[PDB]
């Protein structure tokens, strides 16, 4: 019944910096703690065992310290491929338990999004259902306030937003918001607008199109 | 600003001495302040003081009159100050002193006789200064002095005419550590009346100069010698030659980066009783290396041998019969080394060995055969420490040679095997067996049959297989008084597991999966494994995910003193479950999901409790749930730690966060 | 190399029996313990339990106690993880790892690639690809964006390419979002300056492996509807 | 450290006498005061700047502070007139003295010069040489002017005279010698020794005829 | 009590070796709580420190920078004394020498020697000429009569004058010597005695001169 | 001093069931488990099983898993074993054993109970005196126990007084199905008419106790 | 199920000799062994446990050795009271198997001739219509003895039964009981009844006889 709590939950760091991740245990687990690295979608990897011991094949920049209830993972010089999700585990009890993990992200400045709104194609309307697609391209940070507006009225419940991971180049996010409405409800109205409120804009940008006029 | 009849005014940034302190104080502590001076007048009020500590200040000089104001002063501490100049008047009138601390005062030289009237002084400390000479007077004084500390100075040589002033003195300790000494004048040690302990730690010497030192210590009254971190690379039979004419009993050669120990190095020490050789770089321990050390009783070899070079394959070699000379050796500390393995005749000769610590002494002692400890056949070993040795297998009849062994620590290893019982053969004096932190242990019925005299058994986090056997593996352990089975995550346990352990007093069962055994829906009924444990004193059942407790589980635990049910999912307890616990003194139920505390359950329990621990609980704050509990709390004598801070109510939301 | 290989992803209905495999190679299989770890999409790593391949001795975490069965065949050197009755909450990724006892604690050096078990009430269905293009005159900035919408398909995954793999950078294939109905929805876009109207041909190629459906779709906006 | 003492210090009888000893930070050291009368060995009157040795009068007290070490005598008597030296060992020099102070007790009552004139002996005349001895004792102050007269005509050829020195009773003394020939001793009718003290004259006379 | 008895030659020629000796009684030379040494006083009231010796383990000695490498103070536990040796003496080394006992802790001198006088002159040390002194015709009613002795032409100083070999004490006054124009010394020592015992009591004077080895006793005859 | 006591012998009908008792004395019955052992005359032994006096846990031998049924009376401190489906192959001696401080030991044994599966109805023994017709130094007396069923029978001499020089022969089985035993004792002639000689024959199954004094001496 | 193959089954040893009984295990049972001595008609007594350890009270002459799966009970210098049956047992794994057993007999005690007696049937048995004559051989050696009944110089066949006691502890002598059973008619059919003993202890086959109605 040992609860491992790591901190922070997620952090932003530039390449080369020296990073520290903290790991706490509900009760003392001695020196039996292990640091595992996990790449998104890929199988985890054993970085450190016995809290301070370096696993064979693991980079020398990786160090581990601490005892009792307090532990710390330390990366001397951060690498571009060192951005992943780090978990800690206790081995003092046979009922092993992991932490919630620490997500390592790329630190950059604010970047404004490129908004493009796409109307339902005729092939889709031929089926009897419509899905208008709002696209936000390359922005930072991830927090974005996406609000649809059919005939200048706020929508709710029929929008689905998905965000990708950080890009391999500029380290920026892209959001895809899908608004689903039946063809009847689509031909019932005229003005279809997408409003984007971000921190990279002093005033929210609105990309609109009129039903039938497009 | 506090008073225990000993005034402690430490870290108060006082620029002047307090004048409101009582006249009952005998000890004054003024460490870490901004006192520029110490006028006698300001102490006229305090004529009953016996101890003055004014360390860590900015005091430039002292008034002689002050010494007159404190006629009963025994201890004077003037450490870490700006007291660079001493005079004949400074300490003149303080004739009743016994301790004088003068460390870190940047004293470059002591003039005439500032210590001539300190004939009652016992310990004089002058550490961390710029003294280039051990001369402290122009005549013979300080007859009652026992400890002289001139450590951490610029002293480069010990001369006769600088040391003979203690001719009528009896020194037990001459601290000259951290001094770059390069010359010992002929007869400089004989100039001292009585020298018992010499300390030349952190002193760059070398084999030759050490030989010269031992030569100048010849025919002296020396008893203790410290040469730690003196950079003693190698030793020969000539190095400690002079010590032949001494009755030396303790020698410290630790941290010397001692590479090679030549034959008959310490043959000139037939009186030596205590040998400290920890933290060194010995590559090859020869046969006659420890020749003539038959009176040595304590030997410390912690990290004394070189580490594994991995590439160069440089493992520290120990010749057979390398210990055969230490006939009176009783305590052996060989922990933390990279020795290949225990040779057939490694420990042959130690006929008085009682304690052997082999913790991490070996690179890989993966298998313990019946021929491993054959060299300990004729040794009266009582305590054997085999932790951290990467042991993976204990073969049958491996500890046959250790008939007098009492304490065996086999924890912290890779031990993964089936306990056939043959491992413990020969152990007729065994008292406690540690097995904690290992791979796996597959128990049988005859696992501990050969050692029914075992009293403490530690199986903390070792994965017990077949612990759910019908004739208990623990069955032959009648005299077993302490049993640790924690952190093993045990999911199944038979009622007859602890049967036959009537003398069991302490039981650790925390961090397992025993909840299933205490639910009423369990096929066959709940498992009452605590029946018959009349002499049970301390019980730990934390972290087991317990959510139900059968009413008659603790019915036979009359002598139960302490009970720990914390870190579980307990909520509803049946009435009269603690009714038979008359010897209960400590009750723990922290970090649970308890909402109600009623009299029908906690009635007989709260009777004679001296310690109650129900910290983190989601209490239901209604009358029918908390009335009796609060009523008992307000009038109880039971010590309840963190009662006001960590005892909060959850429901109803009106009392959410309310004590 | 010390290698752990698991079976392919599984898609089943609630209440059905399942049995996934974990085969080890390169080392003596019965020498080291084999542990199982469950990770639900988005959440952290969870400990299920472990097994000793030799005697098939099993030890489960208190939560997974009786909720799963860890087995092992010494012959094939293969540890299996099976359910008698799958549920909706068991929809997760499952890893198996080799336990190495070093530093006086069990650590997992080698892992399996992971078996994704997706359990929901649905059958296999081909995707629907619809072109995404802005209005005719609405585009006159710096760069434009064309896209493809892959909607109403089950189950995952769906591989999206552009111009038979020729078009690489500049694209954005977004994570699929689970609709209320039970069908996934994926968006895939790409940006190009002024070659939008009638300069180059941008045809997205979507491949869906389960339903054996492969669809190519040209992105274009018709002025009349 | 160079110890500096005042050359001479005078005080009235029965008053307080104070002698200073100046040195750089002399307050750090235990000063010692010695007393010395001419013709005798110096005797210690002060040790450790404040302590009196066994047998030393309580009139003598000492102090030591800053740059000054002061010796103090209350109730100054006639026996206290002498030399005073301050001392301290300090460095390997092992003993440093001062310039020396001369304590002067003021004008004691004037005394009349006790004059005694001795004629040359018999054996001296037998050895063909003569010497008249004019001996003066118990007089204050010490300043005296001696003249030798033959009858009424003074003769200064071959005259020796000492410098006045202090006795044990703080009064002065001096000697005078007149070298003559036996013939010139048997010649003049009378020989006279005249002593001048404070203006007043004390005279003695002896004759060959005897 | 602690007595210090000094001794040594009265005259030491230039470029020769000055020798002196301090004997100790009532105390031991080789003991703690006691240092020893020599201190000279030059004519002109100049008190000067020469040297010290003391025993801790061995015998340690310290000299002044003034005496440099000319002085040598060696103790002798045998005869319970300690000597003084000054090599290469110049005429300004002539002084009144006192042996001193230093008391611990702080080197104050509670015990001095009576002192001895050494002289550097390269002279020949002339013997004294003792003559009796008495009034040629003494016939008075006075109860007092003075008689003495005259020491003429001697070198060098000093000269001890006694009366009745130390029996007669009170009434004795020895006058300070004079430095004649001839360079030689002259001294007179008298005594006042009752006139009633002029012929019924004998008065003899003793004269001792150290460097010349001269001890002459002369009787003053009362002219009746 | 620790003793396990069992009845002498038991006769049973083929096909029925029989309950064997094992009383514990000298220690706390629930401390050590109780084991059972079957042994055929002249043959080897077979470990039936072990039983826990506390909860009633039973570890069986795979051959005796269907033949034997172990039970335990905690109040009377007695271990019971029921043997069902009895054939002639179950006609043997049954011991109950216990372990010691060394659990790999069977230090304590009951005197065993002889189970006979043969029916045939119990019959009592017939005791006759045995003495010569006669002169020498040593005379011999005896008792003959003829026609009984089943084994065994116990023959004492003079209520335990007579011990030395006594030979009681083993039982032989006639063709009639009845065992026949004899006992003798040699004594000096000078004590022929001076001492009393009476043999005590005791048969448990037939509950027959006879005292037969030898005359003709 | 781990088996126990014990050898031999029969031994004959004189007083003072050294004997050894062997047990073989079908599988590894480690040192967990137990040797029991059993006298005919009593309870097995624990001689050795854990193959090498002696039980409390057991004579020092009893010992045990272990080698592989072979465990040996060794008796040095046999005493006349150390004779009977001997069994072995393992305690390692359930179920527990015992050995076949080894029957130990005393040798020497240099041949002692049987004291032959003959006992006639009582009148009370003659009232039952069944007569029985009992021939006794008191204290003899060795075991091999041939008893032949003679009724009027006619060899009997089948009507006799032998019952021999175990070896006496002290004098090492046996006792044989030959019972002759005949109906009352066949009993009163002749006159001279005799029993003949052929034995190594006897010079010539001793025949003891009696006549009907004589006593
Ligand atoms: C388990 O614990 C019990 C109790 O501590 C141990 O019993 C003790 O064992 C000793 C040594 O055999 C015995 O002492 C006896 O003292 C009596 C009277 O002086 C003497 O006659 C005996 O010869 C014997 O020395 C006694 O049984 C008992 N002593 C105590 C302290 O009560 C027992 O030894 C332990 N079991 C094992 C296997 O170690
Ligand atoms: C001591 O007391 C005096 C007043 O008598 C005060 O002025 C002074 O500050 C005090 N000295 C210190 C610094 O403690
Ligand atoms: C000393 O002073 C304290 C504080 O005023 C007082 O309480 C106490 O009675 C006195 N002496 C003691 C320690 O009894
Ligand atoms: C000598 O040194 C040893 C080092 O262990 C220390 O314990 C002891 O106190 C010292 N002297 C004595 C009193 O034996």
């Amino acid at each position: 019944d040992i609860q491992m709590t790591q901190s922070p939950s997620s952090l932003s760091a530039s390449v080369g910096d020296r990073v520290t991740i903290t790991c706490r245990a509900s009760q003392s687990i001695g020196l039996y703690l292990a640091w595992y690295q996990q790449k998104p979608g890929k199988a985890p990897k054993l970085l450190i065992y016995a809290a301070s011991s370096l696993q064979s094949g693991v980079p020398s920049r990786f160090s581990g310290s601490g005892s009792g209830t307090d532990f710390t993972l330390t990366i001397s010089s951060l690498q571009p491929e060192d951005f992943a999700t780090y978990y800690c585990q206790q081995g003092n009890t046979l009922s092993y338990t992991f932490g919630q993990g620490t997500k390592v992200e790329i630190k950059r400045t604010v970047a404004a999004p490129s908004v493009f709104i796409f109307p339902p194609s005729d092939e889709q309307l031929k089926s009897g259902t419509a899905s208008v697609v709002c696209l936000l391209n390359n922005f930072y940070p991830r927090e974005a306030k996406v609000q649809w507006k059919v005939d200048n009225a706020l929508q709710s419940g029929n929008s689905q937003e998905s965000v990708t991971e950080q890009d391999s180049k500029d380290s920026t996010y892209s959001l895809s918001s899908t608004l689903t409405l039946s063809k009847a409800d689509y031909e019932k109205h005229k003005v279809y607008a997408c409003e984007v409120t971000h921190q990279g804009l002093s005033s929210p940008v609105t990309k609109s199109f009129n039903r039938g006029e497009c | 600003t506090v008073s225990h009849e000993v005034a402690d005014c430490s870290h108060l940034k006082l620029t002047q001495v307090p004048d409101d302190l009582p006249t009952n104080i005998t000890v004054l502590n003024l460490t870490h302040n901004q006192l520029r001076r110490l006028p006698a007048a300001n102490f006229t009020r305090y004529s009953q003081l016996t101890s003055l500590d004014v360390g860590f200040n900015t005091i430039s000089k002292l008034e002689p009159e002050l010494c007159q104001k404190l006629p009963m002063l025994k201890v004077l501490n003037l450490q870490h100050n700006e007291l660079s100049q001493l005079s004949d008047k400074t300490f003149a009138f303080c004739t009743n002193l016994t301790e004088l601390h003068l460390m870190s005062n940047s004293i470059q030289k002591i003039k005439n006789n500032p210590f001539v009237k300190q004939k009652n002084l016992i310990t004089l400390d002058l550490s961390h200064n710029g003294l280039s000479s051990t001369k402290l007077g122009t005549q013979v004084q300080l007859e009652n002095l026992q400890e002289l500390l001139l450590s951490n100075n610029k002293i480069q040589a010990l001369k006769s005419e600088e040391l003979d002033i203690f001719a009528n003195s009896s020194l037990k300790k001459l601290e000259l550590s951290s001094n770059q000494i390069k010359e010992f004048s002929p007869g400089c040690f004989h100039a001292i009346g009585r020298l018992f302990g010499l300390f030349l730690n952190n002193v760059q010497l070398g084999p030759s100069l050490t030989e010269k030192l031992c030569l100048e210590l010849a025919n002296t009254s020396i008893r203790n010698l410290s040469l730690s971190n003196s950079q003693l690379s190698t030793t020969s039979n000539t190095t400690f030659l002079g010590l032949k004419w001494t009755n030396l009993t303790m020698l410290d050669l630790s941290y010397n980066n001692l590479n090679v120990v030549g034959n008959d190095s310490f043959a000139w020490l037939p009186q030596l009783e205590y040998f400290f050789l920890e933290y060194n770089n010995i590559q090859h321990l020869f046969s006659h290396s420890l020749h003539g050390l038959f009176n040595v009783r304590y030997l410390n070899l912690k990290r004394s041998f070189t580490k594994q070079s991995i590439s160069l394959a440089s493992l520290p070699k120990i010749d057979d019969f390398s210990f055969q000379w230490l006939k009176c050796l009783e305590h052996l500390n060989m922990e933390d080394n990279d020795i290949p393995g225990i040779k057939s005749n490694m420990f042959t000769g130690l006929i008085n060995l009682k304690y052997l610590s082999l913790s991490n002494s070996f690179t890989s002692l993966r298998t313990l055969t019946n021929e491993t400890f054959v060299s300990l056949a004729h040794s009266p070993l009582h305590i054997l420490n085999l932790t951290k040795n990467k042991i993976s297998k204990i073969e049958s009849d491996a500890f046959s040679w250790l008939g007098h062994l009492e304490v065996l620590d086999l924890g912290l290893n890779e031990i993964g095997q089936e306990l056939t019982g043959q491992e413990w053969r020969g152990l007729e004096n065994i008292f406690e067996i540690y097995l904690s932190y290992n791979k796996y242990l597959q128990l049988t019925r005859n696992s501990f049959a050969l050692v029914p005299s075992l009293q403490r058994l530690m199986l903390r986090r070792v994965a017990l297989k077949n612990v759910d056997s019908s004739p208990s593996p623990f069955q032959p352990l009648r005299n077993l008084t302490i049993l640790d089975l924690s952190n093993n995550n045990i999911a199944n346990i038979n009622d007859d597991m602890l049967e036959g352990l009537e003398k069991l007093e302490i039981l650790d069962l925390q961090h397992n999966n025993l909840a299933r055994l205490w639910k009423h829906a369990n096929p066959g009924g709940p498992i009452y494994f605590l029946k018959g444990l009349s002499h049970l004193h301390i019980l730990n059942l934390e972290s087991n995910g317990f959510d139900e407790i059968p009413v008659e589980v603790f019915k036979d635990l009359f002598e139960l003193k302490i009970i720990d049910l914390g870190l579980n999912n307990l909520n509803t307890l049946p009435a009269s479950v603690f009714n038979n616990q008359v010897s209960l003194k400590s009750l723990n139920l922290q970090k649970n999901l308890i909402t109600s505390v009623e009299k029908k359950v906690f009635g007989p329990a709260f009777r004679n409790l001296t310690e109650l621990d129900m910290r983190f609980n989601p209490f239901d704050c209604t009358c029918e749930s908390i009335a009796w509990f609060v009523n008992w709390i307000n009038e109880t004598h039971t010590n309840i730690p963190e009662l006001s801070s960590h005892y909060l109510c959850n429901t109803p939301p009106h009392y959410h966060g309310f004590p | 190399e010390v290698q752990l290989v698991q079976s392919g992803a599984e898609v089943k209905k609630p209440g059905e029996s399942l049995k996934i495999s974990c085969k080890g190679s390169g080392y003596s299989f019965t020498n080291y313990w084999v542990g199982w770890v469950r990770q639900m999409p988005g959440k952290g790593l969870e400990w299920m339990g472990f097994i000793d391949p030799s005697d098939s001795y099993t030890n489960y975490a208190p939560s997974f106690q009786g909720q799963v069965t860890i087995s092992a065949d010494k012959s094939i050197s293969t540890a299996y993880l099976q359910w008698s009755s799958l549920k909706a909450s068991d929809t997760a990724m499952y890893y198996c790892a080799r336990e190495l006892y070093q530093g006086y604690m069990d650590t997992f050096d080698s892992w399996g690639q992971g078996t994704l078990v997706t359990v929901s009430s649905a059958s296999t269905k081909g995707p629907s690809v619809f072109p995404l293009a802005p209005c005719s005159r609405s585009t006159s900035e710096s760069t434009a964006a064309l896209g493809c919408l892959v909607k109403d398909y089950f189950p995952e995954p769906v591989t999206v390419s552009w111009n038979s793999g020729a078009l690489t950078s500049g694209v954005h294939t977004f994570p699929a979002v689970l609709q209320s109905s039970g069908l996934y929805s994926l968006s895939s876009v790409v940006t190009v300056p002024s070659s939008s109207l009638g300069t180059k041909t941008y045809t997205c190629n979507v491949d869906h492996k389960p339903s054996n459906t492969k669809v190519d779709k040209r992105v274009h906006h018709h002025h009349h509807h | 450290s160079v110890l500096t003492q005042p050359p001479s210090v005078s005080v009235a009888p029965g008053q307080t006498a104070r002698i200073s000893c100046s040195g750089d930070n002399i307050g750090s050291y235990y000063v010692h005061w010695y007393q010395q009368k001419p013709g005798q060995a110096p005797v210690l009157v002060i040790y450790e700047d404040s302590e009196r040795p066994s047998g030393i009068p309580e009139r003598f007290s000492g102090s030591n502070s800053g740059n000054t070490a002061t010796l103090t005598i209350s109730g100054t008597q006639a026996e206290d007139e002498a030399d005073y030296y301050c001392s301290s060992y300090d460095d390997p020099n092992f003993q440093v003295f001062g310039g020396g102070t001369k304590l002067t007790v003021l004008g004691q009552p004037k005394a009349a010069p006790s004059v005694t004139l001795f004629p040359p002996s018999s054996e001296e005349l037998q050895a063909n040489k003569a010497t008249l001895v004019c001996l003066i004792s118990d007089f204050y102050p010490g300043a005296v002017t001696v003249a030798w007269k033959a009858d009424s005509s003074p003769v200064k050829a071959g005259v020796e005279t000492t410098t006045p020195s202090k006795q044990s009773n703080n009064k002065y003394a001096a000697s005078s010698y007149l070298s003559l020939t036996p013939e010139q001793w048997k010649s003049h009718r009378s020989y006279s020794c005249q002593v001048t003290h404070e203006g007043s004259t004390v005279e003695k006379t002896v004759a060959p005829t005897e």
